[PDB]
RNA sequence: GCCCGGAUAGCUCAGUCGGUAGAGCAGGGGAUUGAAAAUCCCCGUGUCCUUGGUUCGAUUCCGAGUCCGGGCACCA
RNA sequence: CGGGGGGAACCUGGGGAACUGAAACAUCUCAGUACCCAGAGGAGAGGAAAGAGAAAUCGACUCCCUGAGUAGCGGCGAGCG
RNA sequence: CUGGUGUUGGCUCUUGGUCGCGCCUGCGUAGGAUAGGUGGGAGCCUGUGAACCCCCGCCUCCGGGUGGGGGGGAGGCGCCG
RNA sequence: GGGGCCUGACUGCGAGGCCUGCAAGCCGAGCAGGGGCGAAAGCCGGGCCUAGUGAACCGGUGGUCCCGUGUGGAAGGGCCA
């Protein structure tokens, strides 16, 4: 799916298949048997962490698990309460 | 992976202490259970206010101790008690002591801060230290009439 | 023990790791030579050529040779050991592939060893 | 095309951890059973492919050339 | 306070063919086209240089004319540009 | 199906690779003898406590090499040959 | 068929023709350089002749007056083999 933090979501690539020494060196050159298309995800995980009176969960990236954290502190100095689980999470920038 | 501590543990301890573990240690056992904070740069400035706060303010119960010295120090005391030569009609307290020091001179101390041990009583001739670490010895003499 | 103390005192001014000069060294070698006799302060490096290398000094590629003796001046010891370094760096085997002269060390006839880099 | 490994008795296979080259089996004799051997004994024959140079020369170690053995690729 | 649904084309974004061409065919071509989806508006996009490229140079972006079928790209083929 | 990585962390036991360094290693005729090459090479080595004896780990071409230790006492040792 | 010297199984060209849809194939006197055999006349740009062969493209090597993305140099190309 997507990050719910860098925002990354999957991609589209090309899967190139090659055959042959390259020309960069032995000879001739390289050849592509055949191209196409597949997706690329994000490495994205869950991160559940406290925060108040809840658990909250978070399905980020992993290059931005991290940034999860910087951010139950930056929390901290804020009130935030009241069956809003969900809320915490919106409230969280 | 810089980490602040609390109570020392082996291997890296001794609270305050910056420390480099490994993020999943961090993330999944230190901070969830409390045993120190990220090493963020919003806590490593907060520990600096943290560690000067006590460090300098230091320089006072720690410090000015010199100006509460040097007043005494090189002073002397000398308090009437009922008495009868060698041996005291009564005896007189650190808070017996400082009871009037706080009005034959106008210095103040604090008497559960003191030295001695069993309240004077006797006599001879006393002098003993205040308090508290790098101390003052004072001087006091047990008078007559 | 394992040496006699005579070498002992000398290892209290020769840092176990650090690279001297020719001049740092070169005096601190004349003060390192204490025997009964005046001894010979020689140069001993290891050389980067192969040894059964036919077209390419002992068999497992060692250079030794004396060069000044415990007592020359500072101008003697200093200026005849880059007479020996030139004096290798023209025969240098055309294949010699590697730092064809990687570790070098001046040690006299009785004293330790300096390493020392031939090149300042 | 590159990286690897190598014949020495008839065949197969080890090597001062550089000078002292030696096994199984085949073959000769003798031992040999009812029968042929499985058992039993004793030895023949040479740069250890081999170019070398280090060393005291080299079979062994380096230039290394020829052939063979297995490898990984390439072929516009 | 707002939103939601619609709108002939035009518009930006997210996805994205095959026939066909190569006188077969897979790289290539058709083509980022057809089409699906989201969104915007009377337009939309883009927009004040971490630019261009050889000049003591220029000076946001967009559109037209050239440059130019040039430079190049290419089973150096078809063709693309 | 699979190796490397991210999510992925504690504590130990066990081994490989590499450079640092510290140590010994090496025993074919000859020869005091278990000689790794090459150079320096008449001075070293001991109150900065040696010659001799017992203990004691490791190595073994069973010959020694050699280290810890106690002991001991003014002497070991190389050249020349 | 035999022998003595030799390497012209040359480099740079090439008038003029044969053959022929193309592009290929073929013969070639003669000039220059530097050579070989001959006393010289001269002959020699492989073999008595007609088969023993493969356009381009892509690359591999060895050379080389060339190009080398602001400049120097490289990277990578071209040209010759
Ligand atoms: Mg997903
Ligand atoms: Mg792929
Ligand atoms: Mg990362
Ligand atoms: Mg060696
Ligand atoms: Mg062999
Ligand atoms: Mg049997
Ligand atoms: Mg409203
Ligand atoms: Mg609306
Ligand atoms: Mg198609
Ligand atoms: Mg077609
Ligand atoms: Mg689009
Ligand atoms: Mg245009
Ligand atoms: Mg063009
Ligand atoms: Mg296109
Ligand atoms: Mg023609
Ligand atoms: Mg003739
Ligand atoms: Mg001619
Ligand atoms: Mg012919
Ligand atoms: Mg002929
Ligand atoms: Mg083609
Ligand atoms: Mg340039």
């Amino acid at each position: 799916k997507v990050c719910e933090i860098s925002g990354k979501r999957p991609i589209v690539a090309n899967s190139i298949q090659r055959r042959g020494k390259a020309k960069r060196e032995g000879g001739v050159g390289k050849k592509t048997t055949g191209i196409s298309k597949r997706r690329q995800y994000p490495n994205l995980q869950k991160v559940r962490v406290r925060v108040a009176g809840q658990e909250i969960t978070f399905r980020v990236a992993a290059s931005h698990i991290p940034k999860v954290y910087e951010l139950v502190e930056r929390a901290k100095g804020l009130k935030l309460e009241g069956l809003s689980p969900k809320e915490i999470k919106k409230e969280l920038l | 992976m810089k980490v602040i501590l609390l109570e020392p543990l082996e291997n890296l301890g001794d609270v305050g202490q910056v420390v480099d573990v490994k993020p999943g240690y961090a993330r999944n056992y230190l901070l969830p259970r409390g045993l120190a904070v990220l090493a963020t740069e919003s806590n490593l400035k907060a520990l600096e206010a943290r560690i000067r706060a006590q460090a300098k303010r230091l320089a006072e119960r720690k410090a000015e101790a010199e100006r509460l010295k040097e007043i005494l120090e090189n002073l002397t005391l000398t308090i009437p008690v009922r008495a009868g030569e060698t041996k005291i009609y009564g005896s007189v307290t650190a808070k017996d002591i400082a009871e009037a020091l706080s009005r034959q001179h106008g210095v103040t101390i604090d008497p559960k801060r003191l030295a001695l041990e069993k309240p004077i009583k006797e006599l001879g001739e006393y002098v003993l230290t205040y308090k508290p670490h790098p101390e003052v010895p004072i001087q006091l003499k047990v008078s007559v009439v | 023990p394992k040496h006699g103390k005579r070498y002992r005192a000398l290892l209290e001014k020769v840092d176990p790791n650090k690279v001297y000069t020719i001049d740092e060294a070169a005096r601190l070698v004349k003060e390192l030579a204490t025997a009964k006799f005046d001894e010979t302060v020689e140069v001993h490096a290891k050389l980067g050529i192969d040894p059964r290398r036919s077209d390419q000094n002992d068999k497992t590629g060692a250079i030794h040779a004396p060069v000044g003796k415990a007592s020359f001046p500072p101008e003697k010891l200093a200026d005849n050991i880059r007479a020996f370094i030139r004096a290798l760096e023209a025969h240098k085997p055309e294949g010699a592939k590697g730092t064809f002269l990687r570790s070098v060390y001046v040690t006299t006839t009785m004293g330790p060893s300096v390493r020392i880099n031939p090149h300042s």
